[PDB]
Order: C-alpha cells, then structure tokens, then sequence
RNA sequence: AGUAGUAACAAGAG
RNA sequence: UAUACCUCUGCUUCUGCUAUU
RNA sequence: GAAUGCUAUAAUAG
C-alpha cells in the first residue's frame, strides 16, 4: 500500500531506470504543480531554499552553529553508538536482529573484505568502510 | 625520506609499537617520520636501560629461566595499559601517581624515571623538564653530542651508560651516512585534516539522487551554494 | 591470590581457537559491542509475558553456584527447581516458590555495610520520618513548569567529574589520567572509601549508589513555591491544582536556600504593601507572621548576614541592622558610596546579537570578596574604573577580577562574548543575562583578558600589578592593582524609604527587584488572607470569588451608596497585580461604566462582577473630563493575564446559556443571582463609559470605530461597535 | 529463563557464539572491574590488555606477598605461553 | 507551548481576530522526498568543511535509491482440502 | 465451530 | 520406513524511528 | 539573587 501510494503521488514526476541498482526510480521534485488537493509530493527546490533562507535570516548563525556541534559530536562518536537501536536489518542473513549483533556481523564481515576501519574506534572511519564496501566487486561474509 | 631507513636500523617491535603510540595520538607515521624516529629512538633507548637488568629473590640487581626484570618499560605500551601499570605501581609501593605519563620505573629504587632525547644541550633540557615534574620522576636526559644529565641518585652503571651513548652516535652517524640527518634537522608541521573521501559507487548514487534539471550533484551543490531563490 | 585463578582460566579459554581469535581480533573499544551481543529479541509486551510466564512451572533461572545447590529440588511436594539449565545463566531453572523458600529456610547472609551503602535512600526515608505536616488548604494554585533537582546530593559535580571520583573510590587502578577533581574531593573519596570498605555488596551497585548521590537528576516539573530538592522529592504531597499542603522535611536546610527564599518573601510582602496607604503598617503586619518553612522571617533576616534591598527594607520595617551586604553568585560586595539606577537597555554582544539587560548608572564603590581574596571596586555606567585586590589564592584572585569585570558591565566585557551564549532556555524561558555572562567568563577567561586590554603597572608603595597569569608583572589589566592591605543608624518612611539621619535616602520600595520567582523553601503567611501575596491568577480568582460570595450585599450597597463599597481589602490586593501606570486609568473607566449601568437602568451583573474590582485605584480621567476607553485590561504576568471588556478572556468569561461564569478554568453558577431583564438586555451599553446603544449597525456610519476614534467623538454622535465576532451594535455618546 | 523456541530451530548455533563472547567479556571484567561501570577504551587487542594487567597483578602479588614463588613461577610461565 | 500561545495570543491586533488551526498533515512519509532532505543538508552545512558537507549528503542519497522489502508474503488456502501455504515475496508473480 | 476482522489462530517441531 | 501412547517448544512466525531521559 | 542538560527493559505521543 505505502509502496503504491508513495509512487501514486510522484507518478507525474520524472521516471527513470537506476544504472546502479537497475531499479525503477521516480523523481517528483521540481515537478508539475498540482491541479487538485490530492496529496502532492511535487515540492519546488527554489521554494524549499527560499523558506530556509528566511529561517536563516530569522535565526542568524544557527545553521553553522548546529553544523559545528553535529560535526564535533561525530568526531567523538564511537562505533558502539550503533548498538542502541532495537532490531536493525542484518544484510548478512537478510533478517532483522539486535543492533549490537547486526553491527558485530557487519564488522566481522567487513574484516574479510579488508575493512578494519571499525577497529580504529571512531564512527567516521567505520562509516568510510560502509561507502567503500559499495566499490568492492564481491562482498564475502561468514554464514554457519 | 625516512621510510626505507627505519626498516634497516630498528626492528619491527620498535617500528610497530611506535606506530601504535603515533596511531593513539592520531598522526600519520608516513606524513611525519621525524616524529616517528624520535619515538623510535625514545623507545629503543628505554629497552636498552631494562634489557639485561634482572632482580633475584633476595632483592639485588644482576645482568643476564628467570622472568622478573629491575625496570618497567611504560613507553611503547598503549595509554590505558601504561596508566594502569603506572597507577598499579604507585598504589602498591605507596606513593602519589605523577600527573604526566612516565617512561620507566625502577623496582629497587621504588621511583618513576622520565627519559628525554634532545638535539642541542642535555644539561639545558634537564632544567626545562624540571618545571613540569619538579621531583615526581628521577629524570634521565641524553643527547647525540655525547652529553648525559641524570638525577643526583642515578642507578645507571658505567658499563650500562656507554651502550646508550654508543647507539646514540652509531645511529646519528648512520643518518649522516645516508644524508637523512638533514631530514630531522628541518622543521615539520602539518594539521591532520579529518578527510572523508567518497568512493566511485556512492558518488554515482549521489549524482542520480538529484532533483530534475541537474546534470550531476556538483550542479545541485553549486546551485544551492550560489543562487538566491527570493520571490 | 585471585590473580593465579584468572591466568589459569585464560589458558583454558585460549584453548577454544574461536575464543582465542575473538580475544586477538576484538579491540578493547569493541568489548562494548560484543558485550551487548545476544540472541534474545527485546520483549515488547513484558506486562503480559510476565503475567503469563508466572503461571509456568519454572519461570526463573538460578546462577550456577554452591548457593543454587543449597535450594532443594522439591519442598513438601512443591517442585522448587528443575535439572534443566537455562540458556543464559547456564544454571538450574526454578519456580517463584524457590525465592519464597530461600527467604524462609535459606542461609542467613551477612548484611554488614548495607545501611552505609544505601544511606542515600535511608536519608530519603529519615526526612519523611523526622518531618512535620501542617494544614491542607482548598483554593487556586498557579503551578509553574520549571527544571528542578529531583534527589538531594552529597556533593554536586558534572557527570564526568562525578564518574572520575567514583573510579578513584571503587576502581583505583583503572582510573586513567589523574585530574584536578581527584584533589578537589580528596576528603569525599577517602570518606566514602572508608565507609564502603567493609561490604560484600557488588562494586557495580556501589558505583550506581554513589552516582545516585553525586550525579544531579535535574528535570522539568510543575512546582509552586517549593524548589528545594528535599521538597521536590515530596512534590506529589506538597500541592495540587486546587489545594496546598504544608510539609516541613527533616535533617538540615541550607543557609543559601534559607536566604534565596527569604528574599522572595520580602519582595512579595513589599510588592503587595506598596498598594495600601501606610505600606509600612501592612509590611510589618505580614512580615511578623511570615514563616520560611518553620523559621520566622524576622528570625531568618536577623540570623542571615546578606540578601537584597527588600530584605533590608523589611529588616528596617521590623527594626534590624540593615546589611547593605550584596551577592552576585560567587562575588559578594558591600556598598561604601554610590546610588544605583537600574535602566533596561538593548546591549549588543561580541557574537553579534541584541540582549535586553538592566544597566546600573552612577559611580559606586563596593568591598568585593571572593574566597580568601578581598578587594575594593569602583565602577560607572557600563565601565569598570579601578579595582584594588589582595594577593590571596591564585585562582581566588583570578575569579574576583573576572567577577568584578562582568559585574561592572563594561562595554569591553560585552565585546569579549565570542561563541554560543544562551540567555533563552530550551523551553523559551528567560535566564539572567548578567548571571549567565558571569557563568560564561568563569569558563572562558583568556578571551575576556585579551578583549579588555593591558597597561603599565602602578609604581606606588605596596601596589604591584598582575598580568593574565596572576603574577606580579610589568603589564597589568587596564585599571587593576594588587595591594598588601585588606554602621550608621537608619529609619524607614511609612511609604517604605530608608532615610539617613541627615536626610539622604539609601533604599526605597521603588528600588526592589520586580521579578517574582519560585521560593526554594515553602513560604507561609500565618495571617488570615495569605492569598494576597499569591500569583496574578490566584489573586484574580480569589477576588472575583469574594465578589460572587458577597454579591448579595455589594450589589445592593452600590444601588444606595455610590463609592461606599469601592474600598475593599480584596480589591486592594487585586490592585497589586494591575500595572501601576494603567491602574488609575482602568478605575477611571470601570467606575463610569458601573455608574452608567446604575443610573441609566441598563444593568449587567456579569459585567458588574467583572469591572467592580478595578474600581479601587484613585480614578485617572483624560484632560477633557471624560474617562479612558479600553478593549482589554492587561494585568501583571504572562500575555494571557488580561480581562476583556466586550468579550470573555483566559481569566474571565460568562456563559449566558448555562448562566455559568468561568474564572481561571473554575466554573461558578450565576443562577438565582441574575435579573429577568438582563437576558434580552444587550451588553453594548456597559462596554464604553458615557456610551449607550441606539439601534443596529448602520452601513451609512461606515466601519467600526477604534478606542481612539470613539474617545475622539462629541456627545450625541452615533458609531458602529463590534462586541464579539457577529455582534455589530450602533452606539451613541 | 530465556525463551527456548531457539532450541528447536537451526539458530541453536548462535547460543555457542553468544556463550563464547560471554566467556571472553566475563573474564575481561574479572581483569578490569571498571569495565562493568564505565566503557573501556583502546584500539589494541583485549588479550594484550588482559595479559599485561594479570602480569602486573602477579608481579605485585609476588612483591607484596599475596602470592608465593611456586604460584608466581606458574603465573609468569602460563602468561609466557601467551 | 503555554509561553508560545501566551505571546502569539496577546500580540493579536486590537479589534482583529486571532484564530488557531488545529492541524495534521496527510501522508507525511509518502509525500516528503529524500532529494529535498539532501538540499536541506547542503543548504544547512554551507559554511561546514568539504568532508562534513559530503558526510551529511550520504543519508539522503541512500534514501533516494533505497529498496523496501515486502515482508513475509501472502497465504493461499483451499477450504475444501483444509490446506494453507505462505507464498514468498520473490514468488508473488508465480501464480496467476 | 468459534475467536476474530482487510489476516491470522483453531498447536508447532524432530 | 522406524523409534513416536516418544521427545522438544508457548514473544524469536522479520515489532521500526524520534521525543518525554 | 540566575543557573547547572540530558539521555531505561515500562508507558504515552507523532
Ligand atoms: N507509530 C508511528 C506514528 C507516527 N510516526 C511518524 O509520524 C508521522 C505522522 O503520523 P500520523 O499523523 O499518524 O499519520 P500520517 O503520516 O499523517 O498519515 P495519514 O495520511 O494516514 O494521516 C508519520 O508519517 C511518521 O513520520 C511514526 O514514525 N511512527
Ligand atoms: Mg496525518
């Protein structure tokens, strides 16, 4: 239902085939403005930016002030931070699992593909390994 | 560069255990080899002071079955191990822990030992480090121009004191023989930028993850950065 | 000799090549990840799963040990435990009956240290045990939502500092780098370590027990005149919305909390006394019967050496040596010469925003003190002039200079505000800009020093200036000097002004702080009609309630005597929550609208009730003889504290359909106390003074006239009025 | 007691994986009592950390007189094997 | 919210009408777009260094190419035979 | 049958 | 086949994010 | 005459 409805409000947008996943992608953004009051996903970048500019004017320095904090946080943030999110999806077994396990599986899996970024302890170098893992031709993992 | 040099001079023990010390301080071993060599020498000097120094069950120093040395090598051991060792020693023998991390500790003396290698004068560098410690650790300073400045109570014997000054000049000569002595002389400064580079895949995903009327992400970035959408 | 066993077990564990590789690969960091590793999906309906699982044979899991084996398999035909070992504990499973058995016929363990371990709680109990309960009161309570401390602490520290202290107590070896903190709590570390020494309770518990009484649990709650933790803990029993309960806790109460509340009492007395003729009379009347928790205000003011203007005014009023002694958190001053004029002004700060601050005028001299360091300060409007100090402790000297720099409000101090400084709270509440600027520059000092400027040191006898590092230096901070060298009978006017024996005044009730705030300890007024010191909404409700109560008489007396029943002690209190600069104008308006109803036959009891209270403040008419005209009457407090003339308002509205008056939410029936003609009788008449309805909206007259356009009309001129959405009326003068 | 639905299905194997990590951590906590309270920090091997601590503990247990020669030799010998 | 209401209430022009629209948005999740969330980060981190601008940009980029798993599947049954069976999501278009 | 209600249970497994 | 009138199981037959912390 | 910012296995809200 959600999958249908999401695309039902985007169908008048720009539809194309992802040359990465090979999937059917639909892009409503900067699309034709609605003719009625049926849910519209066709947001206009210009208007989203203009809105944010006014917000930035009304609250001066807040964006960089936050960005600073959010950035300085990430640098301190360890990997174990991920082990506090109930049932996370584990790609190694294609089932949900405890956050702490779902991570462990990924760290153990990554090591086999020569990805030890986790071991450094900070979240950033572990994150680097995730966006790197996409460029691996094959991905190898333990399964009992 | 220093890359090929340290492989010949120092063993993998000293190479790696230093690169761990550098890693914990979060500075690249290759982008600052001057800093690597300093800690390598700093570590190699410390091991020589506690190499053959052994204690018997009676409680007297002797030269080398038996597994209990006279000194305790703190330099090399990771921070949280080093500090555990340092605290464990202080609390056991019953003295206050120094606020700074020590290099060595003599089990017979029951005192902490701070080691320091300098380029100019060893006598000057003794009074420089006396400001921080004062009398928390019994300093033991050395330099490459055959100049030693130990504490009033120095346990280091005549046969021991030589090996240090020998290896100090032996390496200092080997750096001059390879024309790499000049590499350590010149100043080296670099702030370690927190670089997070994107791969090929994720970069492509980003380019297809853009609003309509954009060739690639670079476009969306520069559009957002530059143009003002008032009205 | 536990060490050997561990090493012997490590050899056993390292024979499992799976465990070996886990230990060899998993970093000390990653311990945190693999510790939380389990099969168990998180139980989403535990309330159910428990209720169900309790009906099973063996729901519980023993820890495999010699103690587990002391429990028998069955007792008098009751299966206590099974052979089958739990997946988790790898020990025998058991029924809830097992616990009940152990607690009955189990071995008797050593409960030594327990009380010292769980002292935190035993005190929590001891406070209730050695408490005294007063009377319950039924009446309106305006609860304010504020961030408060939930549990009294042994000593307050940041979580980081707190944790580091706990490490020093329980886990000496695994402490890491020794911090300043270690030395700062050396007494508490040793004290706790000596108390927890002989105990068999698990260190991890002792950790959380210390954490409970060192780490501050500070959360938002709806409170009313009780902020003190030892009150907050009992907040559920202290008050409701519509009832209050007097409760004196036990143990001890802080001199600071005794002080800070003692101020609010005086401020609240003065605030209310100002309205009556002979304020001193009422000020004295209340003050004598004002109790701070269990301690009389007079006794408290006598006992405590410190407090604000109000404290001194009330001290004088009672007859006590007024201490012009002053505080600014850490800094504590005492005036030698000067007179301060607090003017609210828009200050630009270093980060580049405009903050409203109360700036003090005139050149004043104070005896500044900070710990073991003392000094003499001299300041003018937003400029420090000269600061003499002693060479006591290095940090105590360093703090005094920063405190004096901030206190002076120097335009240089405001320039050195670089970074994020919050004057507004996460919940959009006001924080004291001076007390936040004080709090900011105590953390970042090097900015202030560099943003101030230096100059040549003094070359006098015992004067030798100090630089940034607080050492006898050549360059000293612009107007700072270090030296080797470290009342009068007043009377108070009935109108509350402290006059010298010469004639010059030192304080007045016009000089006290306008800011009401939540008293730390419970403030009680042992005179009947204590509600008079209450909040806007409390006073508003209690007043209109008293109007409704005596409406029978008050309405009749109005139809005989004109101004006989305008002067009532309830309406006096009510004036103290009216803005003084509109009080008279409102009375001027209201009395005219009332008299207009009485004389011209057109009555309206709901309006009479609404306006009658305003008719106390001596009337203030316009220069052309006619009264001021109003749409809403704003009162002291939030932007919701106002009475609408034409419509209803968050304080006051009448429902004619039900004949129900609604006051601050509380519903009262006007059935029986209502005239028959009123229902059909329009409101249009009792809305403007000297204005009455003629007909209905006349398009010829045009749009609806404003207060101004109405006030600027010649008698017998028609106009279009709107009472409320969809009630147009044609009103004439 | 833990829901034992897992005993029937092939997921069984995970209990050994758990009770492995459990063994590793539990012992680590016997070496570092602080680990239970505050998060231990280090990018070095757990074994490395555990070894040194036990070495110091043993040495100072011998020097203090909490441990005997027979036991200390066994300690340094057993730790030697690692 | 009590403080917010108090001000926005009292700030109302005298004579003018203050109105509160008790509001709720429909299909909040379905309608909002990742590529908009990408723009938001890019505009919010304008003064942030190159790496952190990019770091933030990933989460939206993943969401703008994300794949939704279709749960367990659909159960088909014969009442006559009293047989039930789960059809896996991969085998949805196996049966007519 | 029934519960229940946009899809399940009315035992499941070796 | 068979053991099986036996044996094991009763959230694990996919339970998320963000606040109140 | 102000502060102190956090960070559950429950429940509620979206
Ligand atoms: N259990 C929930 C409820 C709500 N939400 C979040 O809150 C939003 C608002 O939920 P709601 O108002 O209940 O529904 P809508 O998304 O508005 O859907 P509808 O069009 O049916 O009103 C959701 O989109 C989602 O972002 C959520 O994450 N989890
Ligand atoms: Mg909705």
């Amino acid at each position: 239902d959600t999958v249908i409805r999401t695309h039902e409000y985007s169908n008048k947008g720009k539809q194309y085939i992802s040359d990465v996943t090979g999937c059917t992608m639909v892009d409503p953004t900067n699309g034709p403005l609605p003719e009625d009051n049926e849910p519209s996903a066709y947001a206009q970048l210009d208007c989203v930016l203009e809105a944010l500019d006014r917000m930035d004017e009304e609250h001066p320095g807040l964006f960089q002030a936050a960005s600073q904090n959010a950035m300085e946080t990430l640098m301190v943030t360890t990997v174990d931070k991920l082990t506090q999110g109930r049932q996370t999806f584990d790609w190694t077994v294609c089932r949900n699992q405890p956050a702490a396990t779902a991570l462990n599986t990924t760290i153990t899996s990554f090591r086999l593909n020569d990805l030890n970024g986790a071991d450094k302890g900070g979240l950033i170098p572990f994150c680097q390994d995730i966006i790197d893992s996409l460029d691996r031709p094959e991905m190898t993992f333990f399964s009992v | 560069s220093m890359d090929t040099f340290i492989t010949r001079n120092f063993q993998t023990t000293i190479i790696q255990k230093a690169k761990n010390t550098m890693a914990e301080f979060s500075e690249d071993p290759e982008l600052q080899p001057a800093m690597l060599f300093n800690i390598c020498v700093h570590l190699e000097v410390c091991y020589v002071i506690s190499d053959m120094n052994f204690l018997d069950e009676e409680g007297k120093a002797y030269t080398a079955q038996n597994l209990r040395p006279q000194y305790e090598v703190i330099e090399g051991m990771p921070r949280t191990i080093a500090w555990m060792v340092q605290r464990s020693l202080a609390q056991e023998h019953g003295i206050e822990t120094p606020k700074y991390l020590a290099d060595l500790f003599d089990y017979k003396t029951k005192r902490f030992i701070e080691v320091g290698i300098t380029k100019g004068l060893a006598d000057d560098y003794f009074w420089k480090k006396k400001e921080k410690l004062g009398n928390s650790m019994e300093l033991m300073i050395f330099s490459y121009n055959q100049d030693y400045s130990l504490s009033n109570e120095s346990s280091l014997d005549e046969e021991g004191k030589g090996r240090v000054l020998s290896r100090l000049t032996e390496l200092q000569a080997e750096l001059s023989l390879k024309n790499l002595w000049q590499v350590l002389i010149g100043e080296e400064d670099v702030e370690k930028g927190i670089d997070f580079k994107l791969g090929q895949t994720i970069s492509r995903l980003r380019d297809i993850s853009v609003p309509a009327g954009f060739s690639n992400f670079e476009g969306m970035r520069s559009y957002i950065d530059n143009i003002d959408p008032k009205g | 000799g536990m060490t050997l066993a561990k090493i012997e077990l490590l050899k056993q564990l390292l024979r499992d090549n799976e465990a070996k590789t886990v230990l060899k690969q998993t970093t000390v960091d990653q311990y945190n990840i693999i510790r939380k590793f389990n099969t168990s999906r998180i139980e989403k309906n535990p309330s159910l799963r428990m209720k169900w699982a309790m009906c099973s044979n063996f729901p519980l899991a023993l820890t495999k040990g010699d103690m587990a084996n002391r429990i028998p398999l069955e007792y008098k035909g009751i299966q206590l435990k099974t052979n089958a070992e739990d997946i988790g504990t790898k020990g025998q499973m058991c029924s809830i009956a097992a616990v009940t058995w152990w607690n009955t016929y189990g071995p008797i363990g050593d409960t030594e240290g327990f009380e010292r371990v769980y002292e935190s709680f035993f005190l929590r109990k001891m406070r209730l045990d050695n408490a005294t309960w007063g009377r319950i009161t039924f009446g309106p309570v305006e609860r304010v939502r504020k961030r408060v401390l939930l549990n009294p602490l042994t000593k307050e520290m940041p979580p980081d500092e707190a944790s580091n202290v706990i490490m020093e107590i329980l886990f000496p070896k695994e402490a890491g780098i020794p911090r300043e903190s270690t030395w700062i709590h050396r007494e508490l570390i040793k004290e706790k370590r000596e108390k927890l020494k002989g105990t068999m309770i698990t260190p991890i518990v002792l950790a959380y027990m210390l954490e409970r009484e060192l780490v501050a649990r500070r959360r938002f709650l709806p409170v009313a005149g009780a902020t003190s933790a030892e009150f907050i803990e009992m907040l559920h029993c202290l008050q409701g919305e519509n009832w209050r309960q007097i409760y004196h806790p036990g143990g001890n109460k802080l001199t600071e909390s005794r002080s800070q509340s003692m101020i609010v009492a005086c401020r609240k007395i003065i605030r209310r006394s100002i309205v009556a003729s002979n304020p001193l009379e009422l000020a004295v009347e209340i003050a004598n019967k004002t109790v701070i928790d269990t301690e009389p205000l007079k006794s408290c003011l006598a006992a405590i050496d410190g407090g604000d203007v109000a404290c001194d005014i009330i001290r004088a009023a009672l007859g006590l040596k007024i201490r012009q002694r002053q505080r600014f958190g850490r800094l504590e001053l005492k005036r030698i010469s000067g007179r301060g004029f607090k003017n609210d002004e828009e200050i630009l700060i270093g980060n580049g925003t405009i903050q409203k601050i109360g700036i003090w005028d005139g050149e004043e001299e104070f005896h500044v003190r900070c710990g073991e360091c003392r000094g003499i300060l001299k300041k003018s409007k937003m400029k420090l002039e000269k600061l003499l100090i002693n060479s006591a402790k290095k940090e105590d000297m360093r703090d005094l200079i920063i405190l004096c720099m901030v206190f002076s409000q120097d335009t240089r101090m405001f320039q050195g505000v670089r970074g994020e400084i919050n004057f507004l709270n996460r919940a959009g509440q006001l924080l004291s800009p001076m007390y936040q600027l004080q709090r900011y520059f105590l953390n970042r000092s090097n900015d202030l020093f560099d943003q101030w400027g230096y100059e040549e040191s003094p070359k006098a006898s015992e004067l030798h200036g100090i630089n940034e590092s607080m050492n006898a230096s050549d360059y000293t901070l612009k107007g700072v000097v270090v030296t080797r060298n470290v009342t009068e009978k007043v009377s108070i006017t009935k109108n509350l002004s402290l006059i010298k024996r010469t004639g010059e005044v030192i304080m007045g009730a016009n000089d006290v702080s306008e800011l009401e705030s939540q008293a730390q300890l419970m403030i009680t007024y042992d005179t009947p009609k204590m509600w008079e010191m209450g909040t806007t909404k409390e006073l508003v409700q209690n007043t209109y309630q008293w109007v409704l109560k005596n409406l029978v008489t008050l309405k009749a007396q109005f139809l005989l005597g004109k101004e006989d029943m305008f002067q009532w002690d309830a309406f006096e209190a009510f004036e103290s929550i009216i803005p003084q600069k509109m009080a008279g104008q409102y009375s001027g308006f209201a009395r005219a609208v009332l008299k207009q109803m009485r004389d011209q036959e057109v009555m309206k009891t709901d309006q009479f009730i609404k306006l009658l209270p305003f008719c106390f403040s001596p009337p203030k008419l316009r220069s052309n003889g006619e009264p001021y005209q109003f749409l809403k009457l704003v009162l002291k407090g939030g932007g919701e504290n106002f009475i609408e003339v034409r419509k209803g308002s968050p304080l006051f509205s009448y429902n004619p359909q039900t004949e129900v008056l609604t006051i601050c939410g509380r519903m009262m029936s006007l059935k029986g106390k209502i005239e028959d003609e009123e229902r059909n009788r329009s409101m249009g008449n009792a809305v403007l003074a000297g204005f009455l309805v003629s007909g209905k909206y006349d398009p010829d007259l045009g749009d609806f006239k404003t207060i101004e356009e109405l006030e600027k009309l010649k008698p017998g001129e028609k106009a279009n009025i709107l009472l409320y959405q969809g009630k147009p009326v044609k009103v004439v003068k | 007691k833990r829901n034992r639905s897992i005993l029937n299905t092939d997921q069984r194997n995970m209990i050994l994986e758990e009770q492995c990590y459990a063994k590793c951590c539990n012992l680590f906590e016997a070496c570092f009592n602080s680990a239970s309270y505050r998060k231990p920090v280090g990018q070095h091997s757990m074994l490395e950390a555990m070894a040194h601590r036990l070495r110091m503990d043993a040495r100072l247990d011998y020097e203090s007189g909490r441990m005997s020669k027979d036991d200390f030799e066994k300690a340094m010998a057993h730790l030697g094997e690692i | 919210l009590s403080n917010a209401v108090a001000k926005m209430l009292s700030n109302c022009p005298p004579g003018g009408i203050s109105m509160t629209v008790t509001g709720d948005n429909t299909k909040w999740n379905e309608c909002l777009n990742p590529r908009i969330f990408l723009a938001m980060t890019e505009r919010i981190t304008r003064d942030s260094p190159i790496w952190f601008r990019d770091f933030c940009s990933i989460a939206p980029v993943l969401f703008s190419n994300k794949i939704a798993r279709l749960g367990k599947g659909f159960m088909i049954t014969s009442k006559t035979k009293r047989l039930k069976a789960q059809i896996p999501c991969p085998d949805l278009f196996s049966i007519p």
